[PDB]
């Protein structure tokens, strides 16, 4: 002899931002924005191929130590900070295009 | 919006029912509802959720002049212009969101009482007042959409209008 | 949801024991907490109800007297002190939360969920 | 020889791990699963944007109005 | 309001039909009846509401009807896990009222 | 949502009326609504519907390095901005024009039904139940907003509530 | 909607009554509804109302070539996808705050619908016929929230049906 | 929208005839087919209509045993099968889509639109 209509609601709910008002309760929410990271670098599907202490100009010029990568193929080169060179010293007027 | 409050021993769905009559108390939920409301929802996040390889240095190790300022200008534009995206899809889609559930369960109860006709009267908190006998069975018929108001509108008139 | 209660406790005839229910997984301060009393071998046997808004308390008139009530916010749990232990008093405690069932403007019926696990308070010299 | 495609390069000091990732960062690979992120503005491959903001929460449920 | 429940104990194989059932002292409301299953060491686990609609996950061999002062849990088949101790409880008559029933 | 399917046979109009009374079946479409509907379409389709004149180089023949490099950045972010600008957009403007469509259907459906009081009760397939004899200017003065209710009340109430 | 022009003669609030009945007419507000709207107009400016320090160049002396025409192209491309922002999030925000104070107006008007119940009919331009004697303390029940129907029902139920 | 029909047929007496009638600018698996035939000089004569979705399909009970009715749903095209021909057969046969008027929940009347070109079938020796 009566009957109620209604919606379901849960104990906690997350806050989310609308246009109206930036604090408001939802039931669920997800969120959109990765801020974390696992801290190593994954070998696939990318050909990536680390320097070790080797700079990609000096391995380019063929510097004594950096004769692991002759005739060397990648997908991304990475560049670590403990990279020095052992070679006459030398300069390239503009590094960055040649890099 | 008449709708006070959420039911939290509700489990089993989005949107529902609640009754009481000779027989009892009982709650159910509606399932074509709760299914269109995610449908919209899964819908829409799917539409949330680019591949670039060589691009700009970003992150500088020297003081150089014209051209470094150029690339800093750069990516500062790209990412406050993406941030300013970012926030206005969230917000829109939100609202959106919020909308779409209230208009839900506004159908919910239109639906009802359409169904129901003049055998029952609105009582302004999303709940009706059936003004004949209704069972289990008939709360069940008014739930599944196979309610026939004409074997009780004698009876419902009877109640509503003389005493 | 759940409610854990304390443990077993020993106490002697002429003391007073306080056993508490900690409430993880709902608001707290939003819903009733009932004390049911079940002695060994004898069926359930309902002792009060405290508001964990109000603090306002509801015994039954055979427990009158001799049970006291009280919440704690903050931590979420529900205290309830009973005096004047005798032989009696026996029993396993249980702490039970109260769904009342609203139909829109008014309440109609409802029903006990979630139960606590229970407390063996026994009396003995 | 020159070749034309897609390698890059990228200063990091991040270990290497044998795993699948599809988007590589300076402070190590991350998932694409979300359409934006906030580790570093230096990607490489399928990548979520970059964003200034820590948290974008998008709701997946209704309004909740709790019991009393 | 005082809850009396008859037959203190019922004897009957697997498989048959259970019929228990819980009388008021006054006429009471059919909404405020609830029905609780208590298998031995347990706390009890609320089955039956209303004195007619099954809890969240209570299969549909638990059946609750009555009205006025007399009201009754049915199961239709027994399964080995139905045999517990059943308790029929006011809820919300009064204030104080909320007693439970003497068991069966 | 009530209103389950369209009308492929009338062609004179987006909203109109359907009757049947012992006169026989009829149609008739609704300027005003449609109308309004065509003009806030055509006012959205407007504001839908820049010069740039000297640019930067966007093709390259020779392999340079950092100033192709920041030309190629500048152009791809540029373009997937304004990819991104439109594909918002439309999808915004589609989801306004569907919601519009649809309120103005409700808004006829409103009127018509406060335009006949208690002198018809709706049948909740989006369509009425007249409880008098109405002819077809009967029916033209529903549609064009001209409906007497008073003279219709007494018998009307007489057919709804006494059998 | 069906409510056609606004009364210049309330300057105490947005959305109010009006009223007749044997003992004159009267014009009041409704705090409530004016307060949510407010409320929610605000809000949706807070959300509305960057620091940047050093730039690149944008007015130039000298024709270089290059460079001087990549950071034009820099700053031009970013003026315009900020132009084109704004107006979107002005539009956007303009048609939500027209929206949402129809809605409001529309829930007051589904309020006093659902308080009155069999006691008065609507006519259709925003105003309710109460089929009783309704005095000065009436209106005000009516106004407040604290209208009880169940005691002017029969007399209600008598004068709308019985001639 | 339109329905195009093929060309005349001068079959000879205790024969078959197939008459088909192609539907473009609507679904065509959405409407009733319906075939009506004209005699030289008198009126037109319903013979019967297809179902163009379950197939289905509803003669006159003066052209049973003697009508079969199909369609083709990947042309979008219907066909009439008419057998034991006679003189008297011969006529100009018309297909029509017949619309039916909804009124919400019930179907209430109709009429033919569009019809076809008609086809001229002549039965002679």
């Amino acid at each position: 002899a009566t009957l109620c209509l209604g919606h379901h609601a849960v104990p906690n709910g997350t806050i989310v931002k609308t246009i109206t008002d930036d604090q408001i309760e939802v039931t669920n929410a997800t969120e959109l924005v990765q801020s974390s990271s696992t801290g190593k670098i994954c070998n696939n599907p990318h050909r990536i191929l680390d320097g070790r202490d080797c700079t990609l100009i000096d391995a380019l010029l063929g510097d004594p130590h950096c004769d692991v990568f002759q005739d060397e193929t990648w997908d991304l080169y990475v560049e670590r900070s403990s990279a020095f060179s052992n070679c006459y010293p030398y300069d390239v007027p503009d590094y960055a295009s040649l890099r | 919006g008449f709708i006070e409050n959420g039911w939290e021993g509700m489990i089993d769905g989005w949107y529902g029912f609640r009754h009481q009559n000779s027989e009892g108390t009982g709650q159910a939920a509606d399932l074509k509802s709760t299914q269109a409301a995610i449908d919209q929802i899964n819908g829409k996040l799917n539409r949330v959720i680019n591949e670039k390889f060589h691009q700009i240095e970003k992150e500088f190790s020297e003081v150089e002049g014209r051209i470094q300022d150029l690339e800093k200008y750069v990516e500062d534009t790209k990412i406050d212009l993406w941030s300013y995206n970012a926030e206005l899809l969230v917000a829109l889609e939100n609202q959106h969101t919020i909308d779409l559930t209230d208009s839900e369960m506004n159908k919910l109860f239109e639906k009802t009482r359409r169904q129901l006709r003049e055998n029952a009267e609105d009582m302004g908190n999303g709940c009706f007042k059936i003004y004949h006998k209704c069972d289990n069975a008939c709360i069940e018929s008014i739930r599944n959409g196979t309610y026939d108001h004409d074997i009780y509108r004698d009876e419902a008139l009877n109640n509503r209008f003389q005493i | 949801v759940q409610l854990v209660q304390s443990g077993a406790e020993m106490k002697k005839p002429g003391a007073s024991v306080k056993v508490s229910c900690k409430a993880s997984g709902y608001t707290f301060s939003a819903y009733y907490i009932h004390w049911v009393r079940q002695a060994p071998g004898q069926g359930l046997e309902w002792m009060g109800r405290i508001n964990t808004d109000s603090g306002g308390t509801n015994f039954a008139q055979q427990f009158e007297g001799r049970v006291t009530m009280t919440r704690d916010t903050s931590i979420s749990t529900a205290y309830m002190e009973l005096s004047s232990l005798r032989s009696d008093d026996t029993a396993v405690y249980y702490c039970a939360r109260g769904y009342d069932f609203w139909l829109g403007s008014y309440r109609a019926g409802g029903w006990f969920d979630p139960w606590g696990q229970g407390t063996l308070v026994t009396v003995s010299s | 020889k020159m070749r034309t495609g897609k390698s890059s390069i990228m200063r990091s000091d991040a270990p290497i791990d044998t795993c699948i990732s599809e988007c590589i960062t300076p402070n190590g690979s991350i998932p694409n699963d979300k359409p934006f992120q906030n580790v570093n503005k230096i990607t490489y491959g399928a990548c979520p944007k970059y964003v200034k903001q820590s948290t974008l929460k998008l709701a997946t449920g209704m309004r909740n109005v709790p019991e009393k | 309001i005082v809850l009396t429940q008859s037959p203190g104990t019922l004897s009957l194989s697997p498989g048959e039909r259970a019929t228990l059932s819980c009388r008021a002292s006054q006429s009471v409301s059919s909404s405020y009846l609830a029905w609780y299953q208590q298998k031995p060491g347990q706390a009890p686990r609320l089955l039956i509401y209303g004195a007619s609609s099954r809890a969240t996950g209570i299969p549909d061999r638990f059946r609750g009807s009555g009205s006025g002062t007399d009201f009754t849990l049915t199961i239709s088949r027994l399964e080995p896990e139905d045999f517990a101790v059943y308790y029929c409880q006011q809820y919300g008559s009064s204030p104080q009222g909320f007693t439970f029933g003497p068991g069966t």
